[PDB]
Parts: C-alpha cells; sequence; structure tokens
C-alpha cells in the first residue's frame, strides 16, 4: 500500500506555526537590535570620553634553494652497505 | 598663557528633550551610568537639563569634567517632577558623554527653524 511517512519531528501539533515563529524571530531581533544600540552607544560613549597592533605584511622569499642534504649519520641510517661500491665516475 | 590650573567651563546645558519610543531607546538610557532613576515612573519623552562643569591640564585635554542635572517629567496630570539626576565625573577626557548624547538623541526646546531666503530689512542707507 502506498506509504506516508511522516518525518514532520511533531510540528503538526504547535498551533499557529507562522504566527509562533514569527514571534520567536521578533523576540529574538528585538533582544538583538537592543543590545546592539546598548552596546553601539556606549561605544561612541567611549569614544567622546577618551577622545580618538601593525600587521606585518608577508612578502615573497624565493628562496632558490637546492635539494636539502641530509648528514651523513642520516645518510649512512638510510643506506649503510652501500659505502664505497659502486663508481662515482 | 599656560595656567591650565586655574581653566574652568561652566555651561548650562539647554534643556534638552529625549523622547523615548523604543525599548532600545529606554535600554541605551538605562545602560548610561550617569544616569539614575529616584522615581519609578512610566515616560515616553524626559527633558534633561545639565550644568557641565570642564576643568582643563592642557588646550585639547580636559582635567576633570563634571555633568550634574536633573532629569523631568511631564505627568499626565500636567505637573513636571524631577524623576531622575544625571551624575557624571571623570578626570582626562576629550569630552562629555552626557552633552554628545543628549546633542544626538535628543532635540532642544525652541529649535531654530532658519527660513530658505533671509528677508532683508531696510536698506544700506537707512541702516
Amino acid at each position: 500500500e502506498p506509504v506516508m511517512a511522516d518525518l514532520n519531528g511533531g510540528l503538526q501539533f504547535i498551533d499557529n506555526l507562522k504566527d509562533f515563529t514569527s514571534k520567536l524571530r521578533t523576540d529574538l531581533l528585538e533582544t538583538a537590535d537592543i543590545r546592539r544600540a546598548v552596546s553601539i552607544e556606549s561605544a561612541i560613549e567611549q569614544k567622546v570620553v577618551n577622545g580618538d597592533k601593525v600587521m606585518v605584511e608577508p612578502r615573497a622569499n624565493m628562496k632558490f634553494d637546492f635539494p636539502t642534504l641530509k648528514s651523513y649519520d642520516e645518510i649512512k641510517q638510510i643506506a649503510p652497505e652501500l659505502e664505497g661500491m659502486l663508481d662515482l665516475e | 598663557y599656560n595656567d591650565y590650573c586655574n581653566t574652568f567651563q561652566k555651561v548650562t546645558e539647554t534643556p534638552v528633550q529625549v523622547a523615548f519610543k523604543s525599548a532600545k531607546d529606554l535600554a541605551v538610557l538605562r545602560s548610561k551610568e550617569w544616569f539614575h532613576l529616584e522615581k519609578d515612573v512610566q515616560f515616553d519623552v524626559l527633558t534633561f537639563r545639565c550644568e557641565s562643569t570642564y576643568k582643563f591640564k592642557s588646550a585639547n585635554v580636559y582635567s576633570s569634567i563634571k555633568t550634574t542635572g536633573q532629569v523631568l517629567l511631564e505627568l499626565p496630570t500636567k505637573e513636571v517632577i524631577q524623576v531622575g539626576s544625571v551624575d557624571y565625573e571623570a578626570g582626562t577626557s576629550y569630552g562629555n558623554p552626557v552633552t554628545d548624547y543628549l546633542s544626538r538623541n535628543g532635540k532642544t526646546i525652541e529649535e531654530s527653524v532658519i527660513f530658505e531666503n533671509a528677508i532683508p530689512l531696510s536698506s544700506g542707507e537707512e541702516l
């Protein structure tokens, strides 16, 4: 038979879902606006009362570097049995 | 003259009528530390009458700023009563926050409305 699967999470039980969502949004925005106005006014008060960090700007470092050379001990750890075995010429 | 120790400036600020038609407006007023409410009442318009007193340590720097004022409310009875006071005190400062707040968020009583075209009176012969 056809299967209706309500995955709504119980939102069907909220009476006037649109009005409730609008109420929550309006309350949150009212709080945000009140605190925004308070913060801005306080900041202006500090500015007028007390009157009116240097970041280093990166630059390219084109170090035309040769392949890094490992220490001889570290080279011998990678290949110990090769000493004096191959003709460099 | 460099004797800034002997300087001062008493400015009676003209009464500023501030209208608080928003919860955020009341919120900013209560966030002002210099504003104190001595009578718990509901108001939509207040009148701030203040007397700033500046003391200078330098040309641009105030040694001490002290603003004292009486905030008034016109009741529905039309009696005017002091609902609160302004008491701001600060040391080294570059302005008066009370005056700045009242200037930005309030209109002075008897605003001067300026004509678009000035009306010349008399003439250069009579004057």
